């Protein structure tokens, strides 16, 4: 159940941050980054993130879990952008 | 395929891997696994 986060690094969990980022909002413009908003962003992701790695079992399932989340706000996206055409 | 390759490799070198590229048809189950890989990469 928590034995695996020997193996999983600070390192690792910064750069899983920042895939879950992208994947939320893909290539931001300068203005975008520097807007307070786009904090609001990776601290959603870091929160994200922190809630997958305390609840996963297993390294394969954290990244499942960040992978089903990672789905499902791509989905919530594209279902807002859709309605409005 | 009807891209020159030069194009589809510029694009390519300057797109994030999590950032989607196109809307082909694919299952959820499929995408996700894919989305493991892009998350398991180095
Ligand atoms: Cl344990
Ligand atoms: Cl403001
Ligand atoms: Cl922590
Ligand atoms: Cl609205
Ligand atoms: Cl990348
Ligand atoms: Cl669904
Ligand atoms: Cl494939």
């Amino acid at each position: 159940r928590k034995g695996w986060h020997e193996h999983v690094t600070q390192d690792l969990r910064s750069h899983l941050v920042h895939k879950l980022v992208q994947a939320i909002f893909p290539t931001p413009d300068p203005a975008a980054l520097k807007d307070r908003r786009m904090e609001n962003l990776v601290a959603y992701a870091k929160k994200v993130e922190g809630d997958m790695y305390e609840s996963a079992n297993s390294r394969d399932e954290y990244y499942h879990l960040l992978a089903e989340k990672i789905y499902k706000i791509q989905k919530e996206l594209e279902e807002k952008r859709r309605s409005r055409l | 395929n009807i891209l020159p390759s030069d194009i589809m490799d510029f694009v390519l070198k300057n797109t994030p891997s999590m950032q989607a590229l196109g809307e082909s048809p694919e299952s959820k189950e499929k995408r996700i696994k894919e989305l493991e890989l892009l998350l398991m990469s180095t």
